[PDB]
RNA sequence: CCGCCG
RNA sequence: UUGAGCUUUGAUGUGUAGGAUAGGUGGGAGGAGCCGACCUUGAAAUACCACCCUUUAAUGUUUGAUGUUCUAACGUUGACCCGUAAUCCGGGUUGCGGACAGUGUCUGGUGGGUAGUUUGACUGGGGCGGUC
RNA sequence: AGCUUGACUGCGAGCGUGACGGCGCGAGCAGGUGCGAAAGCAGGUCAUAGUGAUCCGGUGGUUCUGAAUGGAAGGGCCAUC
């Protein structure tokens, strides 16, 4: 393919490579996701002046703010006291929108989409690590102590 | 060393021409006596299939003479006319209590349709284990044995099968003409692909190494 | 209808010749997938029936250069 | 049906070739005829063929 | 070129369809008023031969094999095969283990056992109906009480199994029968 | 292990 | 995680019998050392080395064979929301599948489900039998 | 019983016989051989059955043609399957 990358690809690309990849891997993924232009004939020199300077840093200081988007709620420990069973056995598992509003209604206006789960949907009254991936390669270890009331 | 040297003038990366190595068979070898050549040919067989089997008798041009001692199975007046085509124990059954001791004086045994009756039933095992017999496929029965041994003790190198792949004939002794053998290993070519078992795999001859001894090695191809 | 948006595929008629030369008219069909296009511009989806080669054309051609295409000739898309 | 056909061709430069049959599953000699090629206008040795 | 029809075959025409060849047993060929004619065939499976039942209309039928059932005389063993000599021409034969099928004991040497060639290849291999052999594995019979045929078993050079009365013991050779596999009497 | 009947 | 292949570096074939710690055969008197054939042999007798079977491991292996993980193509005859007064359709979210399924072209198989057809002549009527 | 390859190539006056395709006989002519001292005989076998037309295709030979020209391919002819 013609993929110049406007982003760091993390298995193939340097910040502006011309990886030779799947077309697959490029009409799905990479064009729409912000991740890859097609370099036809004017995309090579539309990367040659405008792009390596400016829009190789306008993604980098956002990257920046992904090093500062982290700590607004730098406490990181979490009490969500919902509907709970009989001693263990929750009635009702936090999904990632009861856990997003746990952190948006107070610390991070971060959505719900970069909740991680990393073991299922939480069906248990305890302490738990929620991660909140704001980077490719930054994760954070935000504790929800699901707590039962 | 000595088994150094030898090692040291084979490049199996270049497959080698016909003149090249052949005139230097002399040179690839460290022999205390004279020597001969040997022939490595390779035919694709299926050990599992007996369709495939190449068996038969090579008459050969030119050079060795008399040293084959062939033993006689014949009645009526070839046992006194092939002892003009000069084979040594001419005959019947003597040459069966022979077979019963077990001697090595013959290498080939060749009959006639009247002696076919002997070697068939009395030296049934012990003609085939070591193989020595004939038939109507071989040129080893016929009832013309005086002009058969005329020329069969002179030059005939017996192409005989192997399980798998290979059928390695013999080169003559080293001092001969040896552009004539260029022609003694090519006139066993016509004869191979003369007529085989009509159930030949991918290839005919894949690999042929004409050896001296124990130290020459010269890659022949299969198609110059 | 079984008609490629891009390039305009519609389904051909040919011979099924069998070995013994027995004609038998059936009908190629075009490789059509309804594939549902990014468009930068747009920020939003386009839902294209194109066929496999039509595909390769977007591949060349940029989506807003053949969605301009398919508006000079009354497509709705 | 089994004495099959042969193809006796010239010892000669040329390629004239007499045909005829031969029993070979009783005779299996090859033969050595000599015969009249037309080519060459001699009558040189003929050896059997396919 | 060897064409059949089935209202032609009496017995023992080999035959060759869906690529095994056939010996025809017996056919009883019938026709009736008012229908057409078939025959019913009752053939052998020549291969791998137990039986099989076609019933053939008049048209049509298979072409034949090359099925040659000659005399051969067994002479050699090596490794798998078995090799095979005509005493009236002397022309060299080979068999294979699927071809010596359930009767790799009862050759010895020298035997005259037919064979069944294929297309100019042996698969079958009919050993005599006698053969002599030497017993070489077998317990010292003793009689004790037995009162009612005693019938000790005697394991054979041929590494056969069979049944043997009490007074042969190693070295006693006895002749057997292949069709069956019994003792019949003792060779001396 | 085998061993029927007068 | 893997399965068979090549140039390739080489180690590796243990009973009958021959002192045994014999792969096959065609050659068969070669390397402070010492075999070898001769002989004892078996169904084949060994040195020397050849072409190789049959195992082992290294690499570039051609690669396929499957088997988890993921989401973004794709599917949804799952919930909700909007067009919308609409158990259609479209979009928007979300969940579950997921590179499977499905479809196009080529291709092997099966295929009286269906279609076009063939099924000879003489004959003391025709069939049968016989014959050409 | 000996020697042998005439079971040879190019033709062939003249008839015989078939509706035709075809089939049969053939002295002689040229070239080259065999056998016989020679005259001579020999282009299969005592004669009469032992067999299939075309089309399509296979192999060998021959520059006869060879789609601008030079080759070749493919055709043709000849021997054949």
């Amino acid at each position: 393919m013609q993929v110049i990358l406007l982003d760091k690809v993390a298995n193939l690309g340097s910040l502006g490579d011309q990886v030779n990849v799947k077309a697959g891997y490029a009409r799905n993924f990479l064009v729409p996701q912000g991740k890859a232009v097609p370099a036809t004939k004017k995309n090579i020199e539309f990367f040659e002046a405008r792009r390596a300077e400016l829009e190789a840093k306008l993604a980098e200081v956002l990257a920046a703010a992904n090093a500062r988007a982290e700590k607004i709620n730098a406490l990181e420990t979490v009490t969500i006291a919902s509907k709970a069973g009989d001693e263990g056995k929750l009635f009702g598992s936090i999904g990632t929108r009861d856990i997003a509003d746990a952190v948006t209604a107070a610390g991070v206006e971060v959505a719900k989409s970069e909740v991680r789960l990393p073991n299922g949907v939480l069906r248990t009254t305890g302490e738990h690590e929620v991660s909140f991936q704001v980077h490719s390669e930054v994760f954070a270890k935000v504790i929800v102590n699901v707590v039962a009331e | 060393k000595r088994m150094r040297v030898i090692r040291e003038k084979v490049d199996a990366t270049k497959q080698y021409d016909i003149n090249e190595a052949i005139a230097l068979l002399k040179e690839l070898a460290t022999a205390k006596f004279v020597e001969s050549v040997d022939v490595a040919v390779n035919l694709g067989i299926d050990a599992r299939k007996s369709d495939q089997n190449v068996r038969g008798a090579t008459v050969l041009p030119h050079g060795t003479g008399r040293s084959v001692r062939v033993a006689v199975f014949t009645q009526g007046a070839n046992a006194e006319a092939a002892k003009a085509a000069g084979a040594e124990l001419v005959g019947m059954e003597d040459l069966a209590d022979q077979i019963k001791k077990g001697e090595m004086n013959f290498d080939v045994v060749i009959a006639s349709p009247d002696a076919m009756r002997v070697v068939g039933q009395l030296g049934q095992v012990l003609g085939p284990r070591g193989l020595m017999p004939n038939p109507k496929v071989g040129t080893v029965t016929p009832n013309v044995a005086e002009a058969v041994k005329n020329a069969k003790a002179g030059q005939v190198r017996y192409r005989n099968d192997k399980n798998g792949i290979i059928h390695t004939t013999i080169g003559k002794v080293d001092f001969d003409a040896d552009k004539l053998k260029e022609n003694l290993e090519a006139l066993l070519v016509a004869l191979k692909k003369a007529k085989p078992t009509q159930a030949k795999g991918v290839y005919i001859k894949k690999v042929s190494i004409s050896t001296t001894m124990g130290a020459g090695v010269a890659v022949d191809q299969a198609g110059l | 209808s079984r008609v490629c948006q891009v390039t305009g595929k519609r389904p051909v008629t040919g011979n099924n010749r069998s070995h013994a030369l027995n004609a038998t008219k059936r009908r190629f069909l075009p490789n059509l997938h309804s594939h549902r296009f990014w468009v930068e511009s747009e920020k939003r989806f386009v839902t294209l029936r194109v066929s496999a080669k039509g595909m390769r054309v977007i591949d060349k051609k940029g989506i807003d250069t053949v969605l301009a295409e398919l508006r000079a000739r009354g497509e709705k898309y | 049906g089994i004495r099959e056909k042969i193809k006796l061709v010239s010892s000669a430069g040329t390629g004239h070739f007499y045909t005829t049959t031969k029993n070979k599953r009783t005779k299996p000699e090859k033969l050595e005829l000599k015969k009249f090629d037309p080519v060459v206008r001699q009558h040189v040795i003929y050896k059997e063929a396919k | 070129m060897a064409t059949y029809y089935s209202n032609d075959f009496r017995a023992g025409l080999k035959i060759m369809l869906d690529g095994e060849p056939y010996a025809v047993e017996a056919s009883e060929f019938v026709k009736p008023g008012k229908g057409q004619a078939f025959a019913r065939v009752k053939l052998r499976r020549l291969l791998t031969g137990t039986r099989v039942e076609k019933t053939f209309k008049s048209t049509d039928s298979a072409e034949g094999a090359d099925v040659v059932d000659m005399n051969l005389t067994y002479l050699y063993n090596d490794g798998e095969f078995w090799h095979f000599m005509n005493n009236e021409t002397f022309e060299q034969l080979s068999a294979d283990a699927k071809a010596i099928g359930d009767n790799a004991k009862w050759l010895l040497d020298q035997a005259e056992c037919i064979v069944t060639l294929w297309n100019g290849q042996p698969i079958s291999v009919t050993p005599p109906n006698f053969v002599e052999l030497e017993i070489v594995d077998t317990d010292p019979g003793l009689k004790g009480d037995t009162a009612g045929t005693g019938g000790k078993p005697a394991t054979l050079s041929t590494g056969a199994v069979v049944k043997v009365p009490l007074f042969v013991q190693i070295g006693e050779v006895i002749k057997v029968d292949t069709r069956s596999g019994e003792y019949v009497s003792r060779v001396k």
